[PDB]
């Protein structure tokens, strides 16, 4: 098939329903590189590192065999664009959306992220292919 | 093989008679018709391709002799011709047959050639008129039949080949331009008109430098082996008769009192050398630089009359090489070897050139080799590259004699000495191409008519020279600066130096510095440059001092650096300036040139102090055409290929074409391209020789090879600049593009196709913004336009342009815009530009970084709209409202393209058919039904997701069926062969083959859920209403 | 990589001292010499480099069409 | 000399719009010079901004600093003026009209439908109209005058084996093989080989385009500009 496979799916539901575990566990079952990530670890007080942090995460992901990415409390990392007054949140959101628009290498890396609050995350990400 | 040759006056296609001995050595007996190739000697390093001629046995011809029609070589034997040729007998006589051929006939003859009712009649004409024969007669390209009336322009698959009437494809034409009228064989129209036969005592004749060396083979009479090769001058036979002398004789060449003695010979035909002239090697031309014409007078002095020498004193001629202490030993070593070879003939106030392998200099191969027997073989292991000049300050004869000029040198009987250096203005290019004669890397020749900037520089150099010779001194200073590297600055400096015959002083401050930090650095560098320049310059004026990448030393250190280093750099700058001033003051008639890749770096204080400025631009279309003309020259092509067979290119190469697809390229790129085409041609030739057994005489180059090379060069250029986000996309992978197709095409291609119409001092198309509901696929469309149009695409994503500190982001903006300007025509893409469009306010971008970034954007956007003939910006964004209104203005954006939802069933039908292009869909599929079911909220992303789910369901079916295969076979055969072994060995192609059914897509459609709310669709419709109704 | 090495990405300054035309110097000199021989003879000298990454290896060799 | 600062709203806004205060110290630096009485008056300072509200009031003190210039909407009169100027513009390269200009068309009715536009919008309208004319011209000659000069290539073929047009092409390259240097072309009666845009084309183009600004933005910016000018009057 010359078709990019479905690799990004979002997690949401009742708080404390187990999504965190299932996310952590599926790695061993399938067997892959689960580069876990902590929401606040990406965002950095200082500009020029947040986008750099996400970029380095993606370079890690590709540089290893078909990998698994997970983002916890996904609502925080990607808020609805524009509302932020600092602008860092919007630009990191655009970076994250863009990194699914890369030409190649996206094969084998599967993006995952859990948040009970799907409304705070801009729907531009739910574009099937990024989070279908 | 070495055999004698004779010429027959008969027609062009008279069979070549082969002496019985030649044939009988290996020629087959029952062979129907014999053919044979023949290779001639050539007065030039390039060995011309050997013609293939039909041959006929004979016994009359002596041992190893051949008679061939001189008409086959565009000439008749009216002049003493070449005696012998190299012949090769072909085995198996696998002679190529020409698919087609192209004659050339005049209008008057053409009319009476095709006025006939039938067509076969014409065949007979030639058979009667030229005696051609099917599968027998052999034709070649450029072959001439009737003087200025009938000629062979070319033959297509092979410039030479066999002809078969029933199969050959003959094409012929009338000449309206009357090209044939001016075409006649060599020495054909020049009847025997003896100009004052053997009457005048001495004449005045043009004296020309030899374009190339001469092998000892081609000298009639056979010169004495011990004789001095270096005193041989050539000329046409008729001139020799005019002065009633014989070849290999001795004659005097002189002017205004100065005289020299030279041998003389004759150019055995064939040859294209200018007639009624005397050629000589640079040795003699050196002593008469200005004198274009010389006085020629027979010499009544024989070899025996020459008096042996007693003492000879020689002064090395001033030159950049002389100061090269790393070279000194090899120079005099070569001189001693050269003199030891044989007895040389010289005079008072003469100059001697010595060539030598520079790369071989650093191996002091001692002389313990008593008269090394194989001098020739060490020489051929050498390929001389560097030339020098040795002067003869004085010499003494042993025998008292009235002759105070001429004498001879013995290897041992004579005694020599080398003394102080002497000055001498080197010869200009016009009088001789020293580079070509010995065969170095021939510097690219320049036609200042087409390169006005080089005219600019050479207009300064000779003016300064004249001022100096006028008793006038006005120091000059020229700096070469280019946007890109490898534009030829150094090359054009070198050419200008050679053209005016000015000694070349040149140093690359990028190479030999050997020290850049130590506080002694400045002192070391300045002292070294001063030492070399004052060491060589005083005896070498006029000359030019050249600094390569001079900027790499001089620059304007930023205040953001430690002070003492700034002080050191200020010092070195000042002493450089003082050095140049002192050199010009102390050495009148002296100048220098500097090369720099960017003006902004050199100390402004220094720049102001200089005189002249010039930028060498990237080659323009005509410049590219001429540069190709040069590189595609055969002589320069085969310089560095010792392989016996030469190389060449079709005559059907549209150089203008290549020039058209060489936009923005540079000389280095041109060399890459040409040598790469040589590559592909040579590889294909060496494969063909194996394939068909018979070896084509030469190697050929074809247009498609250069097309491939230029495509590769464009790919490499992209690699250098990046542009990786272009894997592959085509219009057939997408659908529902109808209306926007017209906009995109008109905006992008139409200016590219016909820029002249828009080249009217006019504000051309600015940019195309792409706004629409998510999932429509503006990104796919951008990638499609990038890949399809095959243009320089560089995407700059907004978010990845910021930086820790404030200001460098805008530095990247400026530099990327400039770099795109270089790579014109260019497409620059900004993706989700809205990331940098929150307007002022305590609730938006408190800090103004985005404001300065959008200032970059708008500023460079208006700047480009003036002279950016080739830049195109495409805007991608899901929400345009957040975007800065400052950008929506025309000049920045005129086409606010709306990539809307597919609302007509037509759009989604097109989308589906595009998506399923590679799908293995079972006949049960009904795309029209799916188009019917889908509401008008679907997007390209939604259709892609639906098709992906359907394929996944089909794959689930296949995977389950393979699982059942494995499980059941685990019991039937008892072999628990895990699915892995099946995937490696038992998962046949059909199992791997993916087959899908309508129900898969239908079930996914029932499971399908759009990815956008009707509320968001209405919001985007509200955006569209205000952005489309006005 | 270790001899004609890169100037490291993000040196710190937009264009540092002579843009490292202090350490790439040797590559330029070597390529100049080798090309001087090459155009003078083809079958003699032929270089074969080996590095960790194309980006890592210096670009001048590419920018001089090596 | 004239010095000019574009986007001064992004240069020296009102104070209290920066955490590090670099804007503020920069602003006092700028003020030092103009307020600095050092005979520094030959330089003619100038600046532009679409958001003058964002600038510091001190940078607009009467007497301390001079008048400010407002730019108003191009109405019928101004629209006609600009349209006539640009359409009748004499070229730098050629000297004739930048566009194939209708000699005495009804430029009056064009301004009527452009109420609320901007001079940039007017010139963009005319520019895309010129493109529509260019496309019309290219279509007009799509299969009208597709032929080069001197088609006289007399020849005949035997055993052609169906290579007619390619035979003609090879004949052409073979005959034109020699004398081609740069362009071998003179000014072959340069008669403004362009397209005059039809009035209907101009009207439909005016329909196609919209002003760069929206109703709400236009209203708010006009209001703030009026309030600013009233402030400069002492209000
Ligand atoms: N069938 C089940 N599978 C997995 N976990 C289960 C199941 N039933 C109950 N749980 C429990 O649900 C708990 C929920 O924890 P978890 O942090 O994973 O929740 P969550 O809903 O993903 O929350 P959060 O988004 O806040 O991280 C787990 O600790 C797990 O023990
Ligand atoms: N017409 C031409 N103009 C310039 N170079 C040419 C031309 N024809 C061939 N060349 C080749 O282009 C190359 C130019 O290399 P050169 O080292 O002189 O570069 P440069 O552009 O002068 O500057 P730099 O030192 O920055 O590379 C040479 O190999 C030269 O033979
Ligand atoms: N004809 C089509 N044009 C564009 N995309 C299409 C088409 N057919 C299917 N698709 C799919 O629709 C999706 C749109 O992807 P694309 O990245 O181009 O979106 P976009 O609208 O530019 O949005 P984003 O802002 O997320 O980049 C992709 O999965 C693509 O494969």
């Amino acid at each position: 098939c010359p078709l990019r496979l479905r690799s990004g799916i979002l997690l949401y539901g009742y708080p404390g329903c187990g999504k965190t575990l299932l996310a952590s566990a599926v790695a061993q079952q399938c067997g892959l590189n689960f580069i876990s990530v902590k929401g606040p670890e990406i965002l950095n007080k200082f500009i020029g590192a947040s986008e750099q942090n996400i970029r380095e995460l993606f370079e890690r992901a590709q540089s290893v065999k078909p990998c698994i990415l997970f983002f916890d409390e996904f609502d925080s990392i990607a808020p609805k664009r524009g509302h932020d007054s600092t602008g860092v949140t919007d630009r990191v959101v655009n970076q994250l959306l863009t990194q699914m628009d890369g030409a190649e290498g996206l094969d084998g890396v599967y993006i995952l992220a859990a948040t009970s609050r799907p409304d705070l995350i801009d729907s531009a990400l739910l574009r099937p292919g990024r989070l279908d | 093989m070495k055999a004698s040759l004779t010429f027959s006056l008969s027609g062009i296609y008279a069979p070549c008679s082969i002496s019985r001995d030649i044939y009988l050595e290996y020629g087959d007996k029952k062979a129907e018709c014999l053919y044979g190739t023949i290779r001639l000697p050539q007065y030039g390093p390039g060995c011309t391709p050997g013609k293939i001629v039909h041959c006929v046995l004979d016994d009359s011809l002596p041992f190893c002799s051949i008679v061939v029609p001189s008409k086959l070589f565009g000439f008749m034997p009216t002049q003493p011709t070449m005696d012998f040729c190299y012949f090769e007998p072909i085995l198996d006589n696998v002679v190529p047959v020409l698919d087609s051929v192209t004659f050339l006939i005049n209008e008057q003859l053409y009319s009476k050639l095709m006025d006939l009712p039938q067509e076969m009649q014409q065949i007979q004409f030639l058979h009667y008129k030229y005696n051609i024969n099917s599968m027998e007669t052999v034709v070649h390209s450029r072959d001439i039949l009737t003087s200025g009336l009938c000629q062979i322009l070319n033959c297509s698959p092979f410039p030479q080949g066999l002809v078969d009437f029933t199969e050959t494809q003959l094409i012929l034409v009338n000449d309206t331009e009357q090209k044939l009228s001016a075409l006649k064989y060599a020495n054909e129209d020049e009847e025997y008109a003896l100009p004052k036969i053997g009457t005048n005592s001495a004449l005045s004749i043009d004296l020309e430098s030899l374009p190339c060396t001469i092998s000892r083979d081609l000298l009639r009479p056979a010169p004495h082996i011990n004789d001095d090769n270096s005193i041989y001058a050539f000329t046409d036979a008729e001139t020799l008769l005019r002065l009633d002398v014989t070849s290999g004789s001795f004659i005097t060449v002189s002017n205004m009192g100065c005289v020299r003695l030279v041998k003389l010979f004759v150019l055995l035909l064939p040859n294209g050398f200018k007639k009624r002239t005397i050629y000589a090697p640079p040795k003699i031309i050196a002593s008469f630089p200005d004198c274009s014409v010389v006085t020629i007078s027979k010499s009544n002095i024989g070899h025996t009359d020459i008096p042996i020498a007693n003492q000879v004193f020689i002064s090395r001629v001033g030159g950049w090489l002389q100061s090269q202490k790393c070279f000194q030993n090899i120079i005099l070593t070569t001189l001693k070897k050269f003199f030891s070879e044989s007895k040389r003939i010289l005079c008072q106030n003469d100059l001697i050139p010595i060539a030598f392998d520079s790369s071989m200099a650093d191996l002091n191969i001692a002389e313990e080799n008593d008269e090394s027997d194989d001098e020739d073989e060490l020489g051929q292991y050498y390929k001389n590259d560097s030339l020098v000049w040795f002067f003869v300050t004085s010499a003494e004869l042993d025998c008292f004699s009235k002759d105070n000029s001429h004498f001879i040198i013995d290897p041992n009987r004579t005694k020599l000495i080398t003394t102080n250096i002497t000055n001498r203005r080197p010869l200009p290019l016009s009088r001789s191409n020293l580079q070509r004669y010995y065969g170095f890397a021939e510097t690219f020749y320049y036609d200042l008519h087409i390169f006005p900037y080089v005219r600019q520089l050479v207009n300064i150099l000779e003016t300064s020279f004249n001022c100096s010779q006028r008793g006038i001194t006005l120091n000059a200073s020229v700096l070469l600066h280019s946007t890109t590297n490898n534009v030829g600055k150094a090359t054009m400096v070198r050419f200008a130096s050679k053209y005016l015959g000015i000694h070349l002083l040149e140093i690359d401050c990028l190479s030999l510095t050997s020290n850049s930090r130590q506080l002694d650095s400045t002192s070391k560098i300045i002292g070294y440059i001063r030492a070399k320049c004052e060491n060589v310059l005083p005896y070498a004026s006029p000359a030019v001092i050249f600094l390569a990448h001079l900027d790499s030393i001089l620059l304007d250190v930023n205040a953001n650096q430690d002070p003492e280093a700034i002080k050191l750099q200020k010092s070195i700058n000042f002493e450089m300036s003082k050095l140049l001033d002192d050199f010009t003051f102390k050495f009148p008639g002296t100048t220098f040139v500097g090369s720099v890749n960017n003006i902004d770096n050199v100390p402004s204080s220094f720049r102001s102090h200089m005189r002249f400025e010039i930028l060498v631009p990237v080659p323009s279309e005509a410049q590219r055409l001429r540069i190709f003309q040069w590189y595609l020259s055969s002589h320069e092509l085969n310089r560095d290929v010792q392989q016996k067979v030469p190389v060449s290119y079709m005559d059907n190469i549209s150089f203008s074409s290549l020039s058209s697809y060489s936009a923005g390229l540079t000389p280095l790129d041109i060399k890459s391209i040409v040598e790469t085409a040589r590559m592909t041609a040579t590889a294909r030739f060496y494969q063909e020789s194996k394939k068909c057994g018979w070896l084509p005489q030469s190697i050929l180059i074809t247009q498609e090879d250069l097309s491939k090379a230029t495509s590769k060069a464009r790919n490499e250029f992209s690699v250098s600049i990046g542009a990786p986000q272009i894997p592959n996309v085509t219009w057939d992978d997408i659908g529902g593009i109808d209306f926007v197709k017209g906009e995109i095409l008109d905006t992008i291609d139409m200016p590219l196709k016909h820029p002249e119409l828009f080249t009217s001092g006019m504000k051309k198309r600015s940019g195309i913004l792409f706004y629409g509901p998510p999932g429509t696929g503006k990104t796919l469309m951008a990638k499609a336009i990038a890949t399809n149009f095959s243009l320089n695409f560089f995407s700059v994503k907004g978010p990845e342009l910021l930086n820790m500190y404030i200001g460098e982001s805008e530095a990247n903006v400026r530099r990327v815009f400039q770099k795109a300007r270089e790579a014109k025509p260019c497409v620059i893409f900004f993706d989700e530009i809205d990331s940098v469009a929150p307007k002022r306010g305590n609730q938006g971008d408190s800090g103004g970084v985005m404001d300065r970034i959008v200032s970059q954007l708008l500023a460079e956007l208006d700047g480009m709209s003036t002279d950016a003939d080739g830049v195109f910006v495409i805007g991608a964004t899901n929400r345009p409202d957040l975007l800065d209104e400052a950008l929506l203005r025309p000049g920045r954006f005129d086409k606010l393209l709306y990539l809307g939802i597919p609302d007509t069933d037509t759009k989604q039908l097109n989308i589906l058919e595009a998506l399923t292009r590679k799908f293995v869909l079972d006949n049960d599929v009904k795309l029209i039904e799916l188009a019917k079911l889908c509401p008008f909220n679907y997007t390209g992303a939604d259709f892609y997701a639906l098709c992906s789910d359907a394929m996944l369901n089909a794959m689930s079916r296949i995977a389950r069926m393979v699982e059942k295969k494995v499980s059941q076979h685990n019991e039937l055969t008892g072999e628990n062969i895990s699915t892995r072994r099946w995937f490696d060995k038992i998962a046949t192609k059909e199992d791997t083959k993916v087959v899908v059914k309508m129900e898969d897509f239908l079930k996914a459609q029932e499971q399908l859920t759009p990815s956008v709310s009707r509320a968001e669709l209405n919001h985007y419709e509200a955006v569209r209403a205000n952005f489309e109704g006005a | 990589e270790a001899l004609f090495g890169k100037p490291q990405a993000n040196d710190g300054d937009p264009s540092n001292n002579g843009q490292w035309d202090n350490a790439s110097k040797l590559l330029n000199f070597f390529i100049n010499q080798v090309t001087k021989i090459f155009n003078k003879d083809n079958k003699r000298i032929r270089v074969l480099f080996s590095g960790k990454q194309k980006t890592q290896i210096n670009p001048l060799l590419f920018d001089k069409h090596f | 000399c004239i010095l000019f600062f574009d986007e001064f709203d992004s240069i020296a806004p009102k104070r209290g719009h920066d955490s590090t205060g670099v804007t503020d110290r920069v602003v006092n630096q700028l003020l030092t010079q103009m307020d600095g009485a050092e005979g520094l008056d030959g330089v003619y300072i100038l600046a532009a901004t679409s958001r003058p509200d964002l600038i510091d009031s001190a940078l607009l003190r009467p007497g301390r600093l001079d008048k400010s210039v407002i730019c108003n909407i191009p109405t019928e009169s101004e629209r006609l003026d600009i349209l006539q100027a640009i359409v009748n513009s004499k070229d730098k390269d050629t000297g004739q009209k930048k566009f194939a200009l209708e000699k005495n068309a009804d430029l009056k009715l064009i301004a009527e439908k452009t109420a609320g536009f901007s001079g940039a919008d007017l010139q963009g309208l005319c520019y895309n109209a010129y493109l529509k004319s260019v496309h019309r011209w290219l279509s007009a000659a799509d299969q009208s005058e597709v032929v080069p000069g001197n088609d006289n290539i007399e020849y005949f073929s035997i055993n052609e084996h169906g290579r007619r047009e390619e035979n003609r092409l090879r004949l052409k390259t073979l005959l034109q093989q020699d004398v081609v240097h740069e362009t071998k072309t003179s000014t072959s009666a340069a008669s403004e080989l362009t397209a005059v845009v039809t009035i209907n084309d101009l009207l439909e183009a005016c329909q196609e385009t919209k002003p760069s600004i929206s109703t709400s933005e236009l209203v708010k910016l006009r209001g703030i500009y009026d309030r600013f000018q009233k402030d400069r009057n002492g209000e």
